[PDB]
This record gives C-alpha cells, structure tokens and sequence, in this order.
C-alpha cells in the first residue's frame, strides 16, 4: 500500500489542526444549509408560531422560555380583535396633532410644559434618563 | 528545530516539520559506536536509486543535481551509492511523489 | 472550413489562391467576427493584411 | 443588601423542582446540526448559555448590577461607561427594530421573492430545488466588487466558449428529488 | 541515547540506556529527575540543583527511612482510557403491567 | 503548526510555563 | 464444542456410534 | 477549541435589555419612545 | 511468564491458541511417545526470531471484559470468603 | 406479513427510456369524479389547494380552496397552514396546466405529503366540490 | 415566442444527424440555431432545411453503414426517447470532456489538502460548472480515495456512473456504457474563493 | 403435505436457461403453492416456549406449531388469506436478512382473518460467550463452515448450532385486521431491540398469546405481591424445527438465486437488452505488453495504470495543408480534432426494438416478491404510458359518441389492484380502475 | 387536525444575527467591503440585519468568516417584551 502509505506520510497540519479545520467546514455547511432557507412563511393566527418549525436531544436550551411562547397559543385570534386593540393603541411621540375630543378637562404633558422642558428623573445606576432633549431632535 | 535533548527528542525529530520520510523512523543508527568519517547518524531505507542520509555539525553545502541549487542542510539524498550526485530533500521528496526515484 | 465564412467570402479565398491560414489569420479571424477592438500584430509577410 | 438579578424583572424559571420529582438538566453537547462529533460543551459555551457574553464582565448580571449601595440605601452614580452601555443596548433594540421593519415593508410592497437565496446561491447549491416559471465611485466600485465576486468559476470554452454568448442548458437527468443524497 | 559533552576536544560521550543501567540503575532515575525539573527550573542553579536532593533514590527494596515513616504515596498514570466497546446483548426483563396494557 | 519547504525555520522560546495534569 | 468439531474435522477417522451414544443420554436425561 | 457552535443569539442577550427599557410604556397600551441616542449627549454625574 | 524456554513457550495464550494445543495432542499423540536428541536440539531457541512487534510498542491490544451486569447483587458482600480447604 | 416500503416503488422513475418526466402517465386529471363526491361529503374540510394564474382563479373563483403558488410551495413558506400530518391527510390540487400540477404534487412529496392527488375545475364543477351556481 | 431581434440571428433547422453541443441536438429534431453553427451544420450535411415534408419524415446517418439511408419518421414517442437520448449523451459529454477545477486552502507548500474533498462537493462543482444535477451516490472514489476522499493536490480523478446505458442502447459508439471518468484539478486560490 | 422440498424436486427437470416457457411454468408452480394451498397443508413443526418468573424460579412450557417462512414470497405472503385454527398452539416463523434487519423492520396487517400477536425475538448468548474471544471463534467456524446456506445472510452467529444461545423476545406488539377482510396495523420494534442487527425472527401468533400465558403463570405472584417480580420469555426450536429451517436455508441459496439470475435474463431479453501510405493513422487496440513491460517504473506508479484505454490515439504521418487534411480525413474515415470526435458520436438513430409487455410476469414477480424492484424498474412505465394512453382512445371515444389491451390482461391487472395483500401505488390503481370503468370490465 | 388551517393568511419574514468569527482585514479588500457593508469591522463583533435578497447576497459572499442565526418576526416578538398586537413599522416610526 505505498500510495496511501506516503500519503499518510505527508501531512501539512497536525490532528487538532485537521480537528479544527473540519468544524469550519461544519460551520461553512451550516451557514449555508441556514441561507438555503425561503425568504418569508405563511401562517395562520390561531395556530401557534412554532408548528411550521422544520426541526444532542432530551435536553433543555437556552432558549427554552422562548420555545414556551412559541408553542404556546397565540393571544389575538382575529384581524377584528387585531383592529379593536390597534385603534385604541395610540403614540405620543408622533409628530402633529392628536385626538382630544374624548375628555375636554384633560391635558397632554407636552401642552402643559412646553416641549423644551422635562420632569426632573432620578439618574442613578439602577435607570438612565435620556439627556439633552434639545440635541435629542435630528 | 532544536526543542530538546537527544534523550526525548531524536536528531531524526528536527525535520518533522518537513513532509515525506524524515517523519517515519530510519532504518540504520550509525550513532553509536565508532563516530562515522563524514559524520553520517541516520540513513532511511533505499527507495529505488536513492537513499537519504543525516549528517552530523553545521550543515554541508552541496548542489543538488535535480534542481541545480547549492543547498546548506543535513539531509542529502544519494544516487546509486554514488556520492557526487547528492539532492536536496525538497527534490528528493518531489521526485517520489512523482514516482522518478528509479528512473532519476 | 472550421471558421463560418459566407459562400461568396469562400469564392474570394480561391480567387487569391489561399488555401490555409497563417498563424496569425487564425487567432485573428474569430475575434474580429465576435466585434471586438483587436490589435492584428505580427511579422512582416505573415499574412496580415487579409 | 444584594441583587440576584438574571433579566430585568429578577424572575426565572422555577430552578428547584418538586419534592421527589426528576429535575431538569442542560444540554452537555454543542449544537451542532451534526451527530458527529459529539463534544461537550466548553466554558465559553456554557458562559453563553447561561447568558454571558463568554467573559465575567461583558454581559448579563456581572455588568448590569450595581457595585455599590450606601448604608441608608441611597444608590450609585450614572457614570460614563454606564450610559455608554445603556447607549449600546438601545442600539442594539434599535437595529433590530429597524430590520424587522425593513422585513414588513418589503414584504408589503413585494419585493420579497417567492424563490429562495440569490442569483449565485441558485448556481453554487444543487440542494436548491430548481424553480421553472452624488457620486459614482461607489457605485462603480459595487459594479466591480460584483463582478469578482459573482461567477467563481466559468464553464471551460471547450463546452460553451462564454465569447460567443454560449451557455449549458441545465440537466436533471440523474438528480432525485429526495434531499438525503445531499444531507447524509 | 544518553549523550553529554566534556572538556577535552571530541568528548562526546554517548552510552545506552543499558550501559548506564549495568553501570548504576539510580542514575537513569535521577537523569530523568533532572530532565523534568530543568523542565521548569534552568535559570538558576538554586531552584534547579535544591529540589533534586529531595529524592531518596534506593535500587533494592532496602532502605534506611523507616523512622521517616514514608507514607505510600498513589498516582495514577494519564494514559488510562475506555475505548467504546460493543454494547453487550442480554435478556430484557417483562412487567406484568406492561404486558396488560 | 508544522511550516512546509518555502515557510523559513523558526526557533521559538521553550514554553516554561507550569502545566497542569492531564488527567483521564 | 469447538474442540471437538475441530478434532473430528482434523481426525476424519473415528466412528459416529461414541458422537451418538451420548448425545441419545442426553436426549434421556436432560428433557 | 476556538471553533465554538452555539447560536449566536447567545453571544447578544436580550434577557437584560427587554422593549420596556426603550419604550417605558410599551407593556401598556399608550407608546412612548424614552431612548439615549448617542453617548456624546450626556450631562454628566 | 514462561513455562519452558523461549517467549512463545507462554504459559499464558490466547483461546484459539489453547484449542489448536488441545486438538494437537490428539491428532498427534504418537509423537508424544518419543523424545529424540534431534527434537531436543532443535527445540534450543537460540536460532528464532526475537523482534518487537507493533504491540510490544502499542501495549495489549484492547479488548472488552465480560461483564456481569446480569449478576444478582451480593447478599452476603459484607461477610468474609474462607480459604478453599 | 413483513411491510414492502413505499419507496420502493420509486425506483421506476430512474427508467431512462420510461421516465414520469424528462407518452404521459399521470392519470391524476382524469380520474372518475363519482368518487370525489364520496371523499368530499366524508371528509368535508379545506384540503385543495389551487395553484393557477390570479386572473384564472378570479375567473373560476373557487371558495373553499385555498390559493398558492407553485414556487412558494416548493420553497416551504407554507409549512404551517399544509395540514402538519403527512400520513393521515390526503390533498388535492387544483391547477391548469399538467406540468404546474405536477410539480406542485413534486414538491408535496419533496415536503412528505405523498397523498396528493391532481383535478381540474371541470371535475371539480361536475363533482359539485365547488357548487358553481 | 422570441423577440423578432432575436429571432434574426436563429433560424430553424432540422438535425439529420445527433450532434452534441449547447447548438446541437438529435437525428429528428427541430431547433433555432445560430447562423454560424448552422450555416457549419447545413454546409458539412447534418442539418436540412425544415420543410414541411421533412418534418414529417427524414432520412439520418446510419453508423454502421456510413451512409444516409435510414429514413425516420417524426413521431412524439420518437420524440421522447430521442431527447432522452440526446439528454444522457450530453452528460456523459460533459463530464468526459474538459477538466473539473477545485479551489481550496492548504497551510504551506504540502502535497495534501487541508481539508479532504467528498461527494458533495463534487457534485456542488459539477452542477457550478457544468450545469449538471447529480445525486452524490453516483459519485465513486478510487481503491486509496475510498477512505478519505480526495486529498492530494494538483490532478486526480473519480469514476462517475450512470445506470441508464442498455436501455437507450449507447454501447455502441461510448467508449464505456458503464461509468466515466471525472478529472479534477484541485488547486490553491485566495482566500474569497478558496473559503476553506 | 406438499413441501418445498418436493416441488424443488419436481422442478429440478424444467431446463430454465432454454426455454422461457419453462421459468413461466416454475413461477407458475410457485404462485400456485403460494395462493392455492392452505397454510394447514403447508408443513408445521413444533416448539417450546418457556417463560421464566424472578422474584424478588417458575417455568412454564407452551407447545407451538411454526409455520416456517424464509423464503422471499413466504415471507411478503405472512398470514394473508390463511386462517391459524380452523393443547398446541399454532404460529408462524419469520427470519429476516441482516440487511433489512439493520433497517427499521416493518410489518403490517395484510389481508389477514384473525388478529395476530407478534413478538419480536433475536438470539442471545450467556456474558460468559459475548466475549470477543468466543466471537473471532464463531467467526472462524462458520467462515470454515461447508454447509450450503449463506452464512452472510443466514444465521451469521451461529444460533442452531451454539448450545449457550437462547431465542428471547425483546419487544411486543399485535396487528389488526382491516375491517375490508376479517388498533393497529402496523409492527415495529421498541425499547430494546429497536433498531438492531440481531433481531432477526419473528413469532406471529394467536392474539393475546403473552397475555394468557403470563396469567396462567402467575399463581404465586398475587401471594408474592401481597407478602416487584420480574418475566422472561425465551423459545426453543426442537431439532427437527432446527433441521427445517437449516434444509430451507439451503434451498434458498442454492435454488432461487440462479432462479432469480433466469429472471433477470429474462427481464432484460423482455426490455430488449442482450448480452454480447495511409495519412491518418486511426486508433487501433493496445498492445498485449509482457511481464517487465506491464510491470510500472515505481510501486507508487503502479496506480496510475489501473485506468487505462485499450485503445491507442489517432495520428497523421506528415505536415499537410487543410485540403489535404479534409481529403485525408473522407478517405480513412476519421477524424483528427478530438473536438468534433467527442461532438459527433456514431450513434444509430433508431429507437431499440421492444416486444410486447408481459403483464402475467409483471404480476408474477410482484406477488412472488422475485426480483420486485427489477421488474418495477423495467415495466411500471411501460405500462403506465401504455393504459394512459387507452384511458385517452377511450375518453376520446366516449366524447365523440381492434383494442390493443387483451381483456385477459385487464383481468389480470384489475386482479392485481384489487388483491389485499399486495400495495399497489395510488397512481396505477386510479388508472387500473379508470380503465376498467371505461371499458366495462369486471373482475 | 389533517387539514389546511384555516382563516386569514399573514407573512412573516426573517432576520438574520450575524457573528464575526474570523479576522476580516486578513482577507481582501472585496471581502472587507462586503462585512464594511455588513456592519462588521472587528472579529467578534455581532449586527442586526434584514432577510433581504442584498443581505442574503452579502452574506453568501462571506459565509466563511460569520455565523449566522435566524428570527422569524414573532421570534423576535417572544424575544424582545412586544406584544404581539404592534407590529414594527410603527416602532421604527417612533424611534428618533
Ligand atoms: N493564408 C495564406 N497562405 C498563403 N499566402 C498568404 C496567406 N495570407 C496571406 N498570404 C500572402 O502574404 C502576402 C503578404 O501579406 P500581408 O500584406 O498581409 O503581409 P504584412 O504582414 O501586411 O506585410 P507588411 O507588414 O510588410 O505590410 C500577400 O501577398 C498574400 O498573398
Ligand atoms: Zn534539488
């Protein structure tokens, strides 16, 4: 067998070398078998999220309270309970005006103290505020 | 490379680095005993017309006949027992793997 | 024969007694007929001019 | 006092299980998509798993807790390094904000394809099934960088010469339609 | 080989293993103490020659340490593995429940 | 790793470093 | 077992009534 | 090994950094944008 | 350790080994009978081949023991085994 | 008795000279409507999925079916909404061409659902799937 | 259905004999080939001018009787079987043709690769650069690459087969109906396309 | 009564390898054994089943008649169209190939009148004989071994011979009967045993068979729970059930592979596949070359010439021009670019001649399981493409307002698709039936 | 339960996070535009992008120097604490 003889003879990395080089050709399959995967996935509202799922076993991940979710039903069922939270969800941030014909004796906080000023925040190590509301804008 | 002492690491382990025989153990141990006259401590076995050698000190400068190059090592491949035509072993090993080592 | 050439272009050939093509008729030849900014360079009598 | 703080509300799963019931373990293997090798999880992964960023000090409750309480409870100082990290997690939340949108407004106007990957990825993977129906620098510079990229490698001339505008047609004659030739 | 150099032009001593086993067993020993603590200590000759007298080296089983009371010290060697063997094949043992439903 | 023919030859320190057991 | 096959492979000359007769006591005794 | 497999999910946790902290209203209905733009902008301690 | 002269003379060997003695000493029980100075000088190893084999090199090869997990667990595991006689 | 795998049957579809595609066997467009009605009126469920032309399923505008692409459902974008049991349930698809329904039913198998069978809006309308008017 | 533009530069053609190339085609068939090729074809005798009668029969080139004298007639089933036939031919073709290029990584000058090729990239490189769909259960290494697969560097080759030989009856004019032989070259390229 | 043996015996005359009709007759024999005999003609054999009680020993002794299956149609038949009863309980034997033993091993309820009870069991050795030792023993023995059955796909272990092995079950299942020909249907090994290369046999029985076992073995175990006890099961096959199984074995390898070989021929004969100054120098074969001429310059060249063409390279003998190249060329009939020798193949344009499709062969290997995937693979098409094709001269037919089809073939096709015990695939059932609703053929 | 769910059909697309694994100035200039356009300058730095056929092209380009891992949007919605009534158009809005 002198062929594969001097071919094991000769080699040009060692056995961890070869170890390594083979879990990048493991990781260079892997990113290819992820981008080989459709753009978008149809699914329905009732149905959980995780039922369309094309996937070491008998273990918990790390992503196990998130699998939770994603087998767990979904909350909003119907584009009419969809429609009903999404007309009653509502921004403040948005630039013009807002609805006020609800209640008359209310006032929004922006009107109240101008725009150029904020309500004193606790700064401490436990939450930041956001600082220099005049440089916060563009 | 030299990382140490005859007792753990053999004269035969400098040229592991390099691919073909020097990383299999050689066949003849002219190290003990009486010294060599050219200071000659290993020699592998004889593949065809040729057969490598290991000297001993500084490497001896030689031209190798295949590519034409003055060489400065340790490893010298002999033709037929004839020792004015010497290779290097980046030949030697070349001319194997081509399968030349009986015809050159 | 191994180049397309129209019949007439073949009559042409005869008329001019050429029978064969010179080394640089034939590297030149397929690359002009592919519309292509060539520069013909070769020998003087090696057939340029055809 | 002290925090045990794992995420932002200091709630986890619950981590002893009932008296006498069989408790739960980890995953010792990586993840790997393969079988082989099997190989147990280093520390790195583990830092990783447990919500590290692989060091002591780049994520998780080593960073996020406070390093000091005065004795009547009166808390830390907002300091530079602190509104630099908080500043790098709103710019983390913000990129991923933005690409979701970026999804939801493509997949509005259209211009998500119904056929995976690209141009190259079709021509580079087999296991693709096939599917039958200001300045100029940059932008130059874009032009270039695509043409190296694109098309690795070309059919030899002797099949198609690519100058006479000659190309294959493709031939599944021999393919099959199961994909454990390529993933076995 | 066991090789060292003297003074005098072309001393070059090269012995066996054998020839300094039949010459005196305790040097191997102590050659190879030597090797593994110059391993780490080479820099200076207190900490590479101070740990070497530590080793009571003895070639029969004779010694006069017994008032020193030498405890048996254990060590096990790294070279101790498993290779994966093939599973072997028994009997499986029934249940009555599992058998009824 | 181990350098091939063209790579030069480079003699690096002895790593003196204590190392621990290699136990099984 | 083996022994014995292989024996009586190698050997060739012997005869079946000895294989027989203690096999048949077996047959007698054991079941 | 430096040739770790693990999602990289993992290497950005977000068990710390939840839409509460960039939306302070986000679990309720109202949506407000409370967020530190960049870290040029800071009044100091 | 070695039962008569050489190092193939084991007075350890391998089952397949000790099935070829068994079935020798009744194929060839005849030879048995005689001890000639011939077989005596010819047995002297001083002329066999005494080379390191790739497993004076690797060890043993490595092969499985018998398990007994289908053992019943000792009863009696505390008490003390007597001599034979 | 020991079970002959279903695959097995596959390796007729490596015949060079007889091949399913490469003087046609589909036999799925037309087969006998009486039996659609009996499946239809036992099963009684969205199991048909139209792969057309828009302005062909707007001019046959079949209620009960649900409408997809053939490239979307080769691609796998409708893992979730196909029926989740490859074995138990059996579809049927609705397409113009013979070509776009069997590639359509190609790629069901390449997905595991090897119960799909091919029909036309002509069988669908005579069987009464679709009750027209 | 092509543009008029395009059209101009093709005209039909009708094959007389099987000739293959990305402008060929099978005794009987009827396809828009370029000027040049067909003018090549139709002046060396292998094509004919698509007339009504000659669609509906042709005469073609026998092998074995070098002469045109098998007449044809064009039928769907002969249509079928012709294109298959055409189909294999131009596999086989392909992968018995011109060399087959591999770029990979290899730490210094050594004579084996870093990381040995499989079955699957070969049939990835088959279908890059020859436009061929392959299972790589077809793919077979040689008595020294059944191991570890390919691994020196510079030339090899592997042995391809193809089942589909005495069914279509092409023993005959290939040289071996049984399998081909694939050479590869397998190389060092930088980095963006060596990716290994 | 009639046995196996017997009919080999019978069929030992029929020269196969002359005459077709001669195979079609032994095939006929073959499926008439198969289908028109009753498993109560077919021979039995008995056996022993022990179980043995742990607790924390009993035996109990059940006497079995098997049925022994090892024959390719036997095996695919099983219990379909048969009835176990029209002290001693009966059974059916089954052994599989180490091949589909390594695969998950599948049985399903084919056309079967009694729900049956099925028990998966492989051969088991003592600790004392797993040892590798023992092995390489057993190994050596039966490579040594001059007995006609395939060691390689019959007992590869050596469990008729081996005093120590034991017969023992290492999963349980039951297969129900369809409601069409009188829950499950389907068989597979769990737990232990799942997925092996030793389980290897199969005991299809009376349902419940276990269960009214362990409840008649179970007397002292309600006093034994009252003041955590384990079951075993194992089987012992007598000598003359040993005897069986090994003379079957035998006749298998030694029989139907040639017969499997004559139905491949035929297959193929059937298909249409039958064995078998110059200028220009044309190829010619390769030199027959001597030892040291054969014999390569070096050991690693020794490779190189594993492939080799026998067929040397065309040349020309001189520097012409192109005409008389082209003119050279149209003499000796070559050509010189090797581009155009690749592009332009002598190829003879003809379709291959094929006679007529032989559905009675078709239906034969199918229900024979002789050479099943061949047959698919040269005559599913076929004969898809041809009844598609009358399905269309029929519906043209219909629409407007002699056949090529025999009616015989029809009935023969329309038997097939309607037989329980076969799987036919959905395609050509809904064709079968089509055509047959088209052409008013029952039956 | 063997049927086609029924009701009202949403899309749901991808997004990708992706890890820098290897040193990307030792590579070429075409290979560091394409992880510049990426977002990635430094080995072990990790970005947020979308599904888009451009951003699945670059990654294809240099899928030996990343790592990349997959979340659908309501993967994202379990991940980050959104319910699941707001989509992220209205989010992107919002933000500064
Ligand atoms: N294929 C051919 N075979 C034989 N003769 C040829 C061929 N082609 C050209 N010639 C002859 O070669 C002669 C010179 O050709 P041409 O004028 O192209 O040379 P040239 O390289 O242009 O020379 P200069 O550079 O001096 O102008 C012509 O008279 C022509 O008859
Ligand atoms: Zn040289």
């Amino acid at each position: 067998r002198y062929r594969t003889a001097w071919r094991e003879l000769l080699h040009p990395l060692p056995v961890r070398a070869r170890k390594m080089e083979w879990l990048k050709r493991d990781a260079v399959e892997e990113n290819e078998e992820i981008l080989r995967r459709p753009y978008y996935t149809i699914k329905s509202y009732a149905l959980p999220p995780a039922v369309g799922r094309q996937e070491i076993r008998g273990g918990m991940h790390s992503s196990h309270s998130l699998d939770l979710i994603m087998r767990q039903p979904r909350r909003v069922k119907t584009p009419e309970q969809l429609r009903a939270l999404r007309d009653r969800l509502r921004f403040i941030g948005v630039t013009g005006p807002m609805p006020q014909a609800t209640s008359v004796s209310t006032k929004s906080y922006t009107d109240t103290y101008g725009s150029r000023l904020r309500p004193r925040y606790p700064e401490s190590w436990d939450t930041v505020p956001p600082h220099q509301p005049s440089r916060e804008l563009l | 490379v030299q990382t140490g002492s005859p007792t753990h690491q053999r004269e035969y382990e400098r040229f592991h680095h390099l691919p073909g025989d020097v990383r299999t153990r050689p066949q003849f141990d002219f190290t003990f005993g009486e010294t060599r006259a050219d200071r000659v401590m290993f020699a592998w076995r004889k593949r065809g017309d040729l057969q490598l050698y290991q000297m001993s000190g500084r490497g001896e400068t030689f031209v190798c006949y295949r590519c034409g190059y003055p060489v400065r090592s340790q490893l010298v491949a002999v033709k037929a027992d004839n020792w004015d035509y010497r290779m290097c072993y980046r030949c030697y090993t070349n001319t194997v793997h081509r399968g030349m080592e009986n015809d050159t | 024969e191994d180049m397309p050439l129209y019949p007439e272009l073949r009559s042409a050939l005869r008329q001019l007694r050429i029978t064969t093509p010179s080394p640089i008729q034939q590297s030149a030849v397929e690359v002009i007929m592919q519309r292509k900014d060539t520069v013909v360079a070769a020998p003087h009598g090696e057939g340029k001019t055809l | 006092y002290s925090e045990a703080r794992s995420n932002y509300d200091g709630t986890s799963l619950p981590a002893w299980p009932a008296p006498g019931k069989k408790p739960t373990y980890p995953a010792a293997l990586s993840e790997l998509r393969l079988p082989q090798p099997r190989m147990r999880k280093t520390r790195t992964e583990w830092m990783y798993y447990h919500g590290h960023g692989g060091c002591p000090g780049k994520y998780g409750p080593s960073r996020e807790i406070a390093d000091f309480e005065y004795a009547d409870g009166t808390p830390a100082s907002i300091s530079g390094r602190r509104f630099a990290f908080k500043h790098h997690q709103d710019h983390l939340l913000v990129q991923l904000i933005r690409a979701a949108a970026t999804v939801e407004r493509y997949d509005a106007s259209g211009l998500l394809p119904r056929i995976p990957g690209t141009a190259e990825q079709r021509n580079w993977d087999p296991a693709i099934p096939l599917f039958l129906d200001g300045t100029m620098v940059s932008h130059v510079c874009s032009r270039v960088v695509d043409e190296r990229m694109g098309t690795p490698t070309h059919t030899p001339n002797e099949l198609a010469n690519r100058h006479e505008g000659e190309t294959l047609e493709a031939n599944t004659m021999f393919a099959t339609n199961d994909p454990s030739a390529f993933v076995s | 080989p066991i090789t060292w150099q003297t003074a005098y032009p072309g001393g070059k001593y090269r012995i066996r293993l054998t020839d300094m086993y039949e010459r005196d067993p305790c040097m191997l020993m102590w050659w190879f103490l030597k090797d593994e603590v110059n391993r780490h200590f080479v820099r200076k000759l207190k900490t590479r020659i101070a740990p070497l007298e530590k080793a009571w080296l003895y070639e029969d089983s004779i010694h006069p340490h017994a008032d020193k009371n030498p405890r048996p010290l254990c060590w096990t060697d790294p070279e101790v593995k498993g290779w994966k063997y093939r599973d072997p094949q028994f009997i499986r043992r029934w249940k009555p429940n599992e058998f009824m439903h | 790793g181990f350098g091939g023919f063209g790579m030069s030859v480079y003699t690096p320190k002895k790593d003196r470093r204590f190392r621990v057991q290699p136990l099984p | 077992d083996e022994i014995q096959r292989r024996v009586a492979d190698r050997t060739c000359v012997q005869e079946q009534s000895t294989r027989e007769v203690q096999e048949r006591w077996k047959r007698h005794v054991v079941p | 090994r430096y040739r770790l497999f693990h999602p990289r999910r993992e290497a950005i946790p977000m068990h710390m950094c939840p839409a509460k902290t960039i939306f302070p209203l986000i679990n309720s209905n109202n949506l407000l944008v409370k967020t530190r733009n960049s870290w040029e902008d800071f009044t100091g301690r | 350790a070695l039962w008569g002269w050489h190092r193939t003379e084991a007075k350890f060997i391998s089952r397949k080994q000790m099935i070829s003695e068994q079935v020798q000493n009744r194929v060839r029980s005849g030879k048995e009978l005689v001890g000639t100075v011939y077989q005596k000088a010819r047995r002297q190893p001083w002329a066999k081949y005494n080379g390191m084999f790739p497993y004076d090199y690797n060890g043993p090869a490595r092969r499985p023991a018998a398990s007994f997990v289908d053992a019943p667990t000792p009863t009696h595991n505390a008490e003390v085994c007597g001599t034979a006689y | 008795a020991q079970w002959v795998p279903k695959t097995a049957w596959k390796v007729s579809n490596l015949n060079k000279r007889y091949g399913p595609g490469y003087t046609l066997g589909y036999t799925h467009m037309v087969h006998d409507s009486h039996k659609l009605r009996e499946k239809l009126s036992s099963r009684k469920g969205i199991f048909v999925i139209d792969v057309r032309d828009p302005g062909e399923r707007k001019l046959n505008p079949v209620p009960r079916s649900v409408a997809l692409h053939h490239h979307d459902l080769l691609s796998g974008a409708s893992c979730p909404i196909l029926p989740q049991q490859k074995s138990a349930a059996e579809l049927f698809v609705l397409a113009s061409n013979e070509s776009r329904g069997l590639n359509s039913a190609a790629a069901l198998r390449r997905w595991g659902y090897d119960s799909v069978v091919q029909v036309d809006y002509n069988t669908l309308v005579e069987a009464g799937y679709v009750s027209r008017c | 259905e092509m543009a008029p533009e395009l059209q101009l530069e093709y005209m039909p053609v009708l094959f007389t004999r099987t000739i293959l190339g990305p402008q060929g085609g099978f005794a009987g068939e009827e396809r828009l080939v370029k000027l040049e090729v067909a003018r090549k074809y139709m002046e060396a005798g292998h094509a004919v001018t698509p007339t009504e009668e000659l669609r509906r029969g042709l005469w073609c080139y026998n092998p074995d009787t070098d002469k045109y004298d098998c007449f044809i007639e064009r039928n769907e089933e002969f249509l079928d079987f012709a294109a298959r036939k055409r189909q294999w031919l131009d596999v086989y073709w392909r992968v018995n043709t011109g060399y087959l290029l591999f770029g990979r990584q290899s730490w210094g000058q050594g004579f084996l690769i870093n990381c040995p090729l499989r079955k699957r990239d070969v049939a990835q490189k088959l279908w890059e650069q020859y436009k061929v769909r392959i299972d790589p259960r077809l793919i077979e290494f040689r008595e020294k690459d059944r191991r570890t697969g390919i691994q020196e560097l510079g030339h090899n080759w592997c042995w391809l087969y193809l089942p589909g030989a005495e069914e279509l009856g092409i023993n005959r004019e290939v040289y071996d109906n049984k399998r081909v032989k694939v050479r590869i070259h397998v190389r060092k390229m930088n980095s963006m396309f060596a990716l290994y | 009564m009639k046995s196996v043996f017997d009919i080999a015996r019978s069929h030992v005359t029929f020269p196969v390898s002359r005459d077709g009709t001669a195979l079609r007759r032994v095939l006929k024999d073959w499926l008439d054994y198969t289908e028109c005999q009753s498993l109560q003609a077919k021979p039995a054999f008995p056996a022993e089943l022990c179980i043995t009680v742990h607790p924390s020993s009993y035996t109990k002794r059940v006497r079995l008649l098997l049925w022994s299956a090892v024959l390719p149609w036997e095996v695919q038949r099983g219990l379909s169209m048969s009835v176990l009863e029209p002290s001693i309980i009966p059974g059916m034997l089954f052994v599989m190939s180490p091949e589909s033993a390594a695969q998950g091993l599948c049985f399903w309820s084919g056309a079967i009148r009694q729900p049956i009870d099925i028990a998966f069991i492989a051969p088991v050795e003592p600790p004392a004989a797993d040892t590798p030792s023992f092995s390489e023993l057993r190994q050596r023995r039966l490579q040594l071994s001059l007995e006609g059955y395939d060691i390689s796909r019959f007992f590869p272990d050596g469990e008729l011979e081996s005093p120590t092995v034991t017969f023992a079950v290492q999963s349980h299942s039951y297969l129900d009967p369809f409601p069409d020909c009188e829950r499950r249907y389907t068989a597979t090994p769990e737990g232990v045993g799942r997925g092996n290369e030793n389980v290897r046999y199969v005991l299809e029985t009376r349902r419940n068979l276990l269960r009214d076992s362990i409840r008649s073995a179970l007397r002292e175990c309600r006093c034994t729970h009252g003041g955590d006890v384990e079951v075993t099961i194992s089987l012992t096959l007598s000598d003359e059930l040993k005897e069986d199984l090994r003379e079957k074995a035998r006749l298998y390898t030694n029989y139907v592979v040639p017969l499997e070989g004559h139905v491949r021929r035929h297959i193929k004969c059937l298909s249409g596949i039958s064995p078998h100054p110059p200028i220009i120098k044309p190829p010619l074969p390769v030199k027959v070359g001597t030892l040291a001429s054969t014999r390569p310059r070096s050991p690693m060249l020794a490779d190189e010439a594993e492939g080799r063409p026998t067929r040397l390279a065309p040349s020309v003998f001189g520097r012409h021009d192109a005409p008389a190249l082209q003119r050279a060329q149209q003499e000796c009939n070559q050509l010189i670019s090797a581009s155009a020798l690749a592009r332009i193949p002598n190829t003879s344009p003809r379709a291959p001649e094929i006679p007529p499709i032989d559905y009675e062969i078709f239906d034969l290997c199918l229900r024979l399981g002789l050479c099943q995937s061949e047959a698919i693979y040269y005559f599913y098409g076929r004969i898809m493409r041809e009844w598609s094709k009358e399905l269309r001269r029929l519906r043209a037919a219909k629409s407007h307002g002699d056949m090529v089809l025999r009616e015989e073939d029809v009935h023969r096709m329309l038997r097939l698709v309607h037989d329980p015990s076969l799987q036919v695939p959905p395609e050509l059932s809904a064709c079968v039936e089509a055509v047959a609703s088209l052409r008013k053929i029952t039956n | 339960a063997a049927a086609i769910a029924p009701g009202p059909y949403r899309r749901v697309g991808n997004i990708f996070i992706v890890h820098c694994d290897d040193h990307p100035f030792k590579h070429s200039w075409e290979v560091n535009r394409m992880l510049r356009e990426l977002r990635l300058e430094f080995k072990g730095q990790t970005t947020i992008v979308p599904d888009i056929p451009q951003v699945r092209k670059r990654i294809w380009r240099v899928r030996h120097i990343v790592k990349v891992d997959v979340l659908d949007l309501d993967e994202a919605k379990a991940l980050i604490g959104v319910p699941e009534h707001i989509s992220f158009t209205d989010l992107a809005s919002q933000l500064p």
